[PDB]
DNA sequence: CGATCCTCTCGAT
RNA sequence: CGAGAGG
């Protein structure tokens, strides 16, 4: 295109590596603070508990289903509870998952994300599915079971972001870095005898040109050339925690241009 | 128990506005647009942005407190330039920044396999 | 606490973006002052910290036994062909800003202690209320939404200041003031005031 | 004791203190539910009217709010039950008894009070959160720190009880002990650690960063400086930004060991109209010093300008800090290869020095030095010997510190750390003490039986050769113990022991104070002093000032 | 066997110790710099051996990592505070009905461990977890 | 307003004492044989080496607030390499009739030695560093 | 010299020579008598006593002697002239400043000194550190310090731990 | 995991804590201080086990 | 628990200071600061 | 009587803080309860600040009574009084 | 002794001296000693300065030793502070103890005597010899619940 | 006392990676360190979450109630 | 006859 | 009342 630009080292169903050049280190921090923040998820937010004889308290249950990972790919077409029309919830702002079950066996029984069942109409989108990446189909253990052991139980998932509770995460961790050389000086490396014997080289530093000590400090050199690698929770695909994220970003500026405008007259 | 809401960090207050816009007192041609419900996230970019601009003479954000969300923004640009038209334009270059970077993301990640 | 007599209560809590981060996308759960540390001269927090950032990324038990031939050097060497340098710094970058921050830190896991003594158990306020029985006095503990004592060392600190008007408050308005009827003659409290 | 001299209290409040870098030196973070705990009873004026009327509206439960409304005929409205808490038309002359709000006066203290500063009015802010909290200069007069200390609040209620707090026990008005004609606050820990690495010649900050700077100064007047630098890329230095936060028409001189009016060392301090011309600003300047920065600043422009002061220095200090950053690694002990061959090539002879005496003095040989036993002047250089030894090796250690060495670092600024640190740390413990002697024979004629009989080896008696980076051996590790011991026992005895002398001390001094005749006198009006201190002088305004008729040549005199 | 006996302190004035079975008594005739500086035998005479020179701790100070590293006091205070720290004080929480019980969501086993630790049960009723902790100044908070 | 010294100076000395950004600079001048400076340098934006023949200058020349360069239809007092704003802090008479001025740019030092300061360098907050070459 | 003293003369004069501007190459305006009257009627306004009888007129002059040597010391003729080069409008406001300050100094009847001054050696001592001493290296050059000869000082005791004697 | 070694009086689990004294039968001398008329004293406290 | 379950009180010449004699008997950091400092002893 | 005439008093003529801190406080208590005001409030509505204002001005009509030890007396008008501090 | 002394040029110098000390005390009798300066000689113990050379000399002594003891710790504090205690301590012409024996047995009030120690029996003889209570004393307004004549209370205000 | 969802510091869904961990130690007879890394938690953060997870609900499950 | 202040909780009669 | 405990 012409402004910021992108190379895409490294793509999978959770991972993508890449190079941002022609940003300013301002961009490419916020971007990696609204991933982190900002994009709105659907997660468990209220347990109804009928029946919980096992081991563990019903809050440490509802505690571990609010962490719960739960397909977000069409929540911008699912409202906030907090703007639909409905008293409480309803199919057009939130997913109702139920839970029953009941140690059967003699051996211990075992409790799984993949045991929730959606209630609510989804009224075709694709969203309150717990997301399950087990290579045996499980996903999250909730709890454990003896015999006797009955945990019946009703939630109500809904949109929100990281900024309200971490549950609402859609990526993990964020790689992020910028002039692998220290040509910037934007650090001190501390050291015993040499720095460049006692720091581990960067995997990034066969993506750039070493300094060349024969040369003098650049001084109008600025940071733009960033190294980033964003993991997904599973919640949303890895394209969309970038794109998404890209999105929010632009989304939250172009209100404050709106309030600018609000203000103008009266 | 004496900890504050969660949705208070994002969700406007009762009356509570986004932007307000006081004037400088201690120098001509400046501002001080208070950003109700906002962090580092907008802060730093706006203030980075406005720093690309010939014209801006001044341009700063803080946090007064970490408890709340809100930044102040103090601008100052030459004569015959108001900084709320500075704002606007920073603004407007930041969403042309970001709206390329959507597109050329999108289109790298089209090519890519797995 | 660590379990090293490095005792301190939380300040403030920051969310990740905030939070200083490693190349890696690595966050502290928690960031205790490089100042409780000199004069403490408790160096085992430190080799611990080493020692548990290498079990962590080995898949290994840290021997933190005491009288043993596990060193500083042996532990740093270990760390370091796990490829992090091997007095466990770690270039870090600013949450706000997302630049380098000038100074490497000193990052790794570090076993800390959950103690009891938590502000919410602790918060007592009292705007008048429960008096005893005999002294007429605020009532004692927070249980019992008790005064708190405005004992005879602060009442020092009131003379010293020179606040003459606050001290009779403190001991007459808040708390025990009364009023009694008092004989001309003999100066007794032994007069029937029979009032109305 | 219990019921007069002290005694329980309403409008009282208590809770675990934190730190604030974000609040001004005078004020008090206050809990959003301690506030709407303890009340003001506020007369009814035209002033007030609106303002009470809406608080009465907001009732007991919104912050802004009050409980109960007393009237003519003293008879109290419970705002949270009275079936009128909504209509309620406010009189002039009636009582609203409001929630603490911000800017109220308060009495904050931290117990043991024994100092006028262990008690100081503050200014409110309600804040969230359970924790009262305070700006972290004013921590040294309290004496408090975060590890979980509890601090108490006292709540005046009388119009004349608010102004006697304002007035006389304002922490700004606090700042100048006149115990030790000094000030009692100064800068400390991370803005004292910051403060010397901003301040330094090498350390040059950019726009970006200078602009934010200059902004988080709410005293700004909104006036760029022109950079140091101005040539390729406009450079400012620490110093030029950090002299924002500096008064007009400050003054000040210094001079240190190497300082020169070139300080090729950036040593001493020279600061002109308020700007820093030269010298790294540390503990000497901008700590609780005699001649310093405060004690100028409060002389010279006020205990309100002083105290915003503070503010400002935090304010920029602690950001360039958060964006520059500061930590402590394990690296930091380990000491060169070289220095540590130089380190035990130093016990070793010191080791020797001492099997020499113990030689000689078991060969009948040692000489006794006149009031001393042939034994005792044996274990007087042994110990000399061994100290001289932890001593040196330490040096060596300070001396192989890089300046790149955080605890040197930090020991350089004056905000932690001392030479014995470093050298226990990392070059070597020392020789154990107990009962100011060599760790004695417990079991007879030996220290522990890992050991013979009649042993007066450094090692037998409780040197520790090892540093705490390297370790320290059992026998080493119980003679540490024996003598940590000792400390913690002695700890526990001048806490009660040194709590009475101040009892006993004030008790007996209590009623003395200066009339209106300079004359210091006791509750029957004897003379104590017949002018106050000698001088009739306020302990506060006093400074250590040289007489220059006293000294030098009789010849530099008349000159 | 008569391999190991038990001595009281009155017992133990009149017998010599050795600290280690090895370094404190195989032969006689480099050195790892890093290594702590351990004083030559200099004595031969034994009549016993320690068990385990970190035997000479209890239960409390038996969970500090690397104790030998810190200066004495340090190591009393830690010996008070894993006293008020929280965690699964029994298996049976939930069946006993006490006042005040205080169980920590998620223990976890520390990453640096004691040899006494086994014997204490510290890995199996842990109080504590693994933070990932940073010595920074941050904000000043 | 205007250029208050000019000279040629050989640098005699380079002192990076216990700094990674900042030199310690010893020179005197070509043409005046008692003439002698001292200055603190950023080796990093201006590297000096012995030997080196630079030529400084002082000049109040080109209140008010820093407004930055703005280069679009600005022209400063400058064609020089190397260019610092200081002020005038000691003013030292050194026998006979030898005087020598101090001056901080923040913190980096100056000290000049002559005669000829005449009707030149006075007590002002201005002062101009310039080096080129 | 250096002792503790009311009035910074040294910044008084700093602050003279900045207010005023003072060209160091421009010959003052003061006479001898300006110097030498000037500095001598400030010390008769220096006043912490005030009656109008020669038993508490000379406690005045008593409790301002010191004082007054430095005033005199650093107000001399050479000094104002040669050190200091102020000119009679700004020597004038530095005796005007002297004085204020002075009177500001004073101390304020009703200060309760008494606790003060307990607190101030109490508040020290608490801080106090070792039960035995620092001075332990000696096997006998030990005297008894800190709070146990503090103790010993308050409670007046008539047989002291290490009575000793020093012979001149 | 529990050890035991205590006592349930009343539902209320009860330690007994072990006490420190100084073991009789057992011949000790002592210096009498210096204000004294007998110089040193041989002490035993003879108790039936 | 097994900290309280070894306890050792000492009622009332240097009682509180660890002596030679409590190596391998009592532990030498486990002890109360202030009050009953080194009279609460710990095996 | 006793006291001592307006001439002879050897006291400062300048108030004491605690003199300063007593006026204000007394006259700020005055004001809380709607006493009338002798100095016009430049949009002032707290009661200090305006006892504040009242003294800078030197409108307060209350006289400070000095005891000495003997028992005698000076008095000494708050507008006589100077106001440093 | 490291000593600093005047030189015939003026410049104070460092004229070092031998000096003596002691392990006991009999000032009396070691001052009448030939070759010794009688009007330098010193003792810690200032109780036997106070009974050879009299109270004033005393006051001088125990302020020495008071000081040394703040000075002993590297602290400092105001002279005044020190001076006042050392004065109270002086004032009745003997050297009054800050103990119970000392300041509480003093002349002063009953009440607020017994604020103190032995406060039963202070009461008692208070009742037994029919002690009158000025109550200009902290102690006593501070039990009455009166304003002391303390900083702010230690004046009257009129009109 | 469960596996957490989710590793405290980044947020890593570490719930679904317990039995499997169980089962490569066992079954597979592998070291810690390569059964954490097969399960993918290369960052620290993520490998002390389940190296240090003390699995509790097993004793308490042994209890009838 | 006194022997740091203050704080908190529990338990038992 | 006593025991434990916090700074
Ligand atoms: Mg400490
Ligand atoms: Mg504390
Ligand atoms: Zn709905
Ligand atoms: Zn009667
Ligand atoms: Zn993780």
């Amino acid at each position: 295109e012409e402004g910021p630009q992108v190379k895409i080292r490294e793509a999978s169903k959770d991972n993508v590596d890449f190079i941002l050049s022609n940003v300013d280190l301002a961009m490419a921090n916020s971007l990696r603070r609204v991933m982190i923040a900002e994009i709105p998820t659907l997660a468990i937010d209220s347990v109804e508990v009928e029946t919980n004889t096992t081991v563990l308290a019903d809050e440490f249950i509802a505690h571990r289903l609010g962490l719960i990972p739960l397909q977000s790919m069409d929540i911008e077409q699912l409202e906030y509870s907090r703007d639909c029309f409905c008293e409480d919830h309803c199919d057009k702002c939130s997913v109702v998952l139920t839970l029953q079950a009941f140690g059967e066996s003699e051996s211990t029984t075992n409790v799984y994300s993949k045991d929730l069942v959606i209630v609510s109409n989804l009224m075709g989108r694709n969203i309150g599915h717990p997301i399950i990446q087990d290579k045996e189909g499980n996903g999250v253990l909730i709890c454990k079971l003896r015999k006797g052991q009955e945990l019946k139980l009703t939630c109500v998932a809904k949109k929100g972001i990281a900024k309200e509770h971490a549950k609402w995460g859609p990526a993990a961790a964020i790689e992020f870095e910028y002039d692998p050389w220290n040509k910037l000086k934007h650090t001190d490396y501390w050291y015993e005898q040499d720095s460049a014997k006692e720091w581990p080289q960067s995997k990034n530093c066969e993506y750039e040109d070493p300094p060349n000590e024969g040369d003098p400090f650049d001084y109008k050199a600025q940071a733009d050339t960033f190294y980033m690698n964003v993991e997904s929770v599973g919640s949303i695909p890895v394209d969309q925690v970038v794109v998404r994220g890209i999105d929010t970003l632009q989304k939250k500026v172009a209100s404050i241009l709106l309030a600018l405008t609000q203000m103008d007259q009266d | 128990m004496n900890a504050p809401d969660r949705f208070e960090l994002f969700l406007l207050g009762e009356g509570e506005s986004k932007l307000k816009i006081d004037p400088d007192t201690k120098a001509p041609n400046a501002v001080v647009i208070t950003f109700e419900k906002e962090d580092h996230t907008l802060g730093n970019l706006i203030r980075a942005e406005l720093l690309n601009d010939r014209k801006v003479l001044f341009a700063a954000y803080k946090v007064e407190h970490p408890f709340f969300a809100r930044f102040k923004l103090r601008i100052q640009t030459t004569e015959g330039y108001d900084p709320k038209d500075a704002l606007k334009n920073a603004c407007n270059s930041i969403i042309n920044k970001l709206g390329a970077l959507k597109t050329n993301f999108e289109t790298e990640w089209n090519l890519q396999t797995l | 606490a660590s379990r090293h007599g490095q005792k301190g209560t939380i300040g403030i809590t920051y969310r990740r973006e905030d939070m200083p981060f490693t190349a890696e996308g690595i966050v502290p759960d928690l960031i205790i002052n490089p100042h409780a540390i000199p004069s403490r001269m408790t160096v085992a927090h430190l080799i611990e910290c080493l020692l548990s950032k290498v079990a962590a990324l080995s898949g290994n038990e840290g021997d933190a036994s005491p009288f043993t031939d596990i060193t500083v050097e042996g532990i740093s060497k270990l760390l370091r062909e796990h490829g992090y340098q091997s007095r466990g710094f770690e270039v870090m970058y600013n949450g706000h800003t997302g630049k380098k921050l000038m100074a490497q830190i000193f990052f790794g896991p570090t076993y800390y202690q959950r103690l009891r003594h938590m502000v919410d158990d602790k918060i007592h306020a009292r705007a008048r209320g429960p008096m005893q029985v005999l002294t007429r006095q605020p009532v004692e503990g927070r249980s019992r939404d008790g005064g708190l004592r405005f004992g005879e060392m602060e009442r020092d600190c009131m003379i010293a200041h020179g606040a003459a008007s606050f001290l009779k408050e403190r001991l007459m308005e808040a708390s025990d003031a009364f009023r009694v009827h008092i004989c001309g003659i003999c100066g007794l409290m032994t007069v029937i005031a029979k009032l109305n | 004791r219990g019921n007069l001299m002290g005694k329980r209290v309403d409008f009282s409040a208590r809770t675990v203190i934190s730190g604030d870098p974000n609040l001004e030196l005078d004020q008090v973070g206050v809990p959003k539910s301690i506030a709407k705990t303890l009340t003001y009873p506020e007369v009814v004026t035209p002033y007030n009217i609106d303002r009470l009327t809406q608080l009465v509206r907001n009732g007991p439960n919104e912050h802004p709010g009050a409980k109960y409304v007393i009237r003519d005929s003293g008879d109290r409205i419970d705002l949270r039950y009275s079936k009128r808490a909504g209509d309620i038309q406010l009189q002039y002359g009636w009582k609203v008894e409001r929630h603490i709000m911000d800017n109220d006066p308060v009495l904050f203290n931290r117990q043991p009070s024994l100092h006028k500063m262990s008690m100081m009015a503050h200014r409110v802010k309600v804040i969230p959160y359970s924790t009262f909290r305070l700006n972290l200069s004013v921590t040294s007069p309290y004496n408090a720190d975060f590890d979980g200390d509890e601090m108490n609040l006292h709540v005046p209620q009388s119009e004349e009880t608010r102004a006697e707090l304002s007035q006389l026990c304002a922490v700004p008005l606090q700042i100048v002990s006149p115990q030790s004609n000094k000030p009692c606050m100064g800068i400390v820990q991370d803005t004292l650690c910051g403060i010397r690495k901003l301040t330094l010649r090498d350390t040059f900050i950019e726009l970006d960063q200078v602009l934010n700077m200059l902004y988080w100064v709410p005293d700004w007047d909104g006036v760029i400086p022109t950079p140091a630098i101005i040539k390729p890329k406009p450079l400012w230095s620490g110093k030029q930004i950090l002299s924002v936060a500096i008064p007009n028409g400050i003054h000040l001189q210094r001079f240190d060991e190497g300082t020169t009016l070139l300080s090729p060392k950036d040593n001493g301090m020279l600061i002109i109209d308020g700007q820093i011309i030269f010298g790294v600003v540390e503990k000497k300047t901008v700590g609780s010093s005699n001649g310093g920065l405060i004690h100028v600043v409060t002389r010279e422009k006020g205990p309100q300008v002083c105290a915003k002061l503070f503010g400002n220095i935090q304010k920029v200090v602690n950001f360039w800090l958060l964006h520059n950053g500061f930590s402590t690694g394990i690296g930091d002990t380990i000491a060169d290869g070289p220095t540590m061959r130089e380190i035990t090539e130093t016990i070793a002879e010191a080791k020797k020095k001492v099997l020499d005496v113990t030689k000689e003095a078991q060969a009948n040989l040692l000489t006794a030095k006149h009031g001393m036993t042939l034994r005792e002047s044996f274990e007087d250089n042994v110990v000399r010997f061994l100290n001289e030894a932890r001593d040196k090796a330490g040096r060596l250690a300070e001396v192989n510190l890089k300046d790149l060495n955080n605890v040197k670092q930090m020991v350089m600024a004056g905000s932690k750390g001392s030479f014995i640190n470093i050298a226990q740390m990392s070059a070597c413990v020392g020789q154990q003490s107990v009962e100011g002697k060599r760790i004695a024979f417990g079991f007879v004629d030996r220290t522990l039986p890992h050991f013979s009989k009649d042993d007066y080896s450094p090692e037998s008696k409780g040197f520790v050769e090892n540093s705490y980076l390297r370790g320290l051996t059992p026998q080493e590790f119980f003679f540490h113990a024996m003598g940590g011991r000792e400390g913690l026992i002695d700890t526990a005895v001048k806490t009660a022991e040194t709590g009475y002398i101040q009892r006993r001390l004030v008790k007996a001094l209590e009623d003395i104070m200066v009339h209106y005749d300079n004359t210091t006198r006791n509750s029957l009006g004897n003379v104590i002093q017949f002018i106050y201190g000698e001088d009739g002088m306020d302990a506060a305004h006093i400074e250590k000032q040289s007489l220059d008729t006293i000294g030098g040549s009789d010849a530099a005199f008349e000159k | 066997e008569g391999l190991v006996e038990y001595i009281d302190a009155e017992e133990e004035e009149s017998i010599l110790i050795a600290m280690q079975p090895e370094d404190l008594e195989p032969a006689e005739a480099d050195v790892d710099p890093a290594k702590r500086i351990r004083v030559s035998h200099h004595a031969t005479t034994f009549t016993h051996c320690e068990i385990h020179p970190s035997m000479i701790l209890g239960v409390a100070a038996s969970i500090i990592p690397f104790p030998d590293h810190n200066q004495s006091p340090r190591n009393t205070y830690q010996s008070a505070m894993g006293k008020q720290a929280m965690g699964v004080f029994l298996t049976n929480y939930n069946v006993r009905m006490d006042t005040m019980a205080n169980i920590l969501y998620y223990p976890q086993k520390p990453l640096g461990t004691t040899r006494a630790m086994e014997y204490l049960k510290f890995r199996e009723l842990p109080a504590g977890q693994n933070a990932i902790v940073a010595i920074a100044c941050y904000s000043g908070y | 307003s205007n250029t208050l010294f000019d000279d040629i100076f050989q640098v005699s000395e380079v002192d990076p004492g216990r700094y990674n950004k900042v030199c310690r600079i010893e020179a005197a001048s070509t043409t005046q044989d008692q003439c002698k400076l001292t200055l603190d340098i950023n080796v990093e934006l201006f590297p000096v080496a012995a030997q080196d023949s630079l030529t400084v200058t002082i000049a109040s020349s080109l209140t008010r607030s820093w407004r930055p360069p703005q280069a679009g239809d600005r022209s400063l007092a400058d064609d020089y390499d190397y260019v610092m704003y200081g002020t005038a802090y000691k003013f030292e008479e050194v026998s006979k009739d030898l005087i020598a001025v101090y001056y901080s740019f923040g913190g980096l030092l100056m000290r000049l030695e002559g005669n000829y300061r005449n009707l030149n360098n006075l007590k002002q907050e201005n002062a101009y560093l310039l080096i080129r070459r | 010299a250096n002792w503790p003293l009311p009035v910074n003369i040294r910044r008084i004069i700093q602050n003279a020579q900045q207010t005023f501007h003072i060209d160091h190459t421009k010959p003052s305006d003061l006479t001898i008598k300006d110097i030498v009257l000037g500095v001598k009627d400030l010390q008769e306004n220096l006043l912490v006593l005030r009656g109008k009888n020669e038993i508490i007129q000379n406690a005045q002059r008593d409790a301002v002697t010191l004082f007054c040597c430095l005033l005199r010391s650093r107000l001399a003729t050479r000094r104002v002239l040669q050190e200091y080069r102020l000119t009679k409008q700004a020597f004038d406001w530095v005796l005007s400043n002297i004085e204020a300050q002075f009177l500001r100094s004073v101390v304020h009847p009703g200060e309760m000194v008494g606790v003060l001054a307990a607190q101030s050696i109490g508040e020290p001592a608490t801080q106090m550190t070792l039960n035995t001493f620092h001075f332990a290296g000696v096997a006998s050059k030990k005297v008894t310090s800190g709070v146990p000869r503090l103790k010993e000082i308050l409670n007046v005791a008539k047989n002291m731990k290490t009575p000793s004697l020093t012979v001149y | 995991f529990d050890m035991g070694g205590y006592f349930i009086i009343n539902g209320s689990e009860k330690v007994l804590i072990a006490q420190e004294r100084s073991a009789g039968n057992i011949v000790q001398v002592f210096k009498k201080a210096a204000p004294s008329p007998i110089s040193h004293v041989a002490e035993i406290r003879s108790a039936l086990e | 628990t097994l900290s309280h379950l070894r306890r050792t009180n000492t009622p009332i010449a240097k009682p509180r200071q660890l002596h030679n004699t409590h190596w391998g008997l009592v532990c030498p950091a486990e002890t109360p600061e202030g009050q009953a400092c080194g009279l609460v002893k710990n095996l | 009587e006793k006291a001592i005439p307006k001439d002879q008093r050897a006291t400062t003529p300048y108030m004491t803080k605690y003199e300063r801190a007593r006026i204000l406080g007394t006259r700020a208590l005055q004001i809380s309860m709607n006493a009338p005001v002798f100095v016009d409030l430049e949009g002032e509505t707290d009661p200090l600040r305006i006892a504040m204002k009242e003294l800078a001005e030197k409108k307060i009509p209350l006289v400070i009574r000095r005891y000495l030890p003997d028992g005698s007396f000076e008095d000494w008008s708050v507008e006589e009084l100077i106001v440093d501090l | 002794y490291d000593r600093k002394v005047p030189s015939p040029t003026g410049e104070y110098v460092k004229e070092p001296e031998w000096v003596l000390e002691t392990d006991g005390v009999n000032l009396s009798e070691v001052m009448t000693v030939p070759g010794i300066d009688p009007t330098r000689i010193y003792t810690n113990s200032f109780i036997d300065i106070m009974e050879v050379l009299g109270i004033e000399a005393g006051r001088a002594a125990l302020y020495k030793e008071v000081y040394n003891v703040i000075a002993s710790d590297g602290s400092y504090v105001n002279y005044r502070h020190m001076a006042l205690l050392v004065d109270v301590m002086t004032t009745q012409g003997g050297l009054t103890s800050v103990t119970r024996h000392g300041f509480n047995r003093s002349n002063t009030g009953a009440l607020m005597r017994c604020s103190f120690e032995e406060t039963v029996e202070i009461l008692f003889e208070a009742g037994a010899s029919a002690e009158l209570d000025d109550c200009r004393g902290v102690s006593e307004n501070v039990i009455l619940g009166q304003m002391a004549p303390i900083g702010t209370g230690a004046f009257d205000v009129m009109i | 006392m469960i596996v957490p969802v989710r590793c405290f510091s980044c947020g890593k869904v570490v719930g679904d990676k317990w039995e499997s961990y169980l089962n490569l130690l066992q079954e597979d007879e592998l070291d810690e360190g390569t059964a954490l890394s097969r399960l993918g938690l290369k960052r620290y953060c993520c490998r002390r979450m389940i190296l240090t997870h003390v699995d509790l609900i097993e004793k308490f499950l042994r209890y009838n109630p």
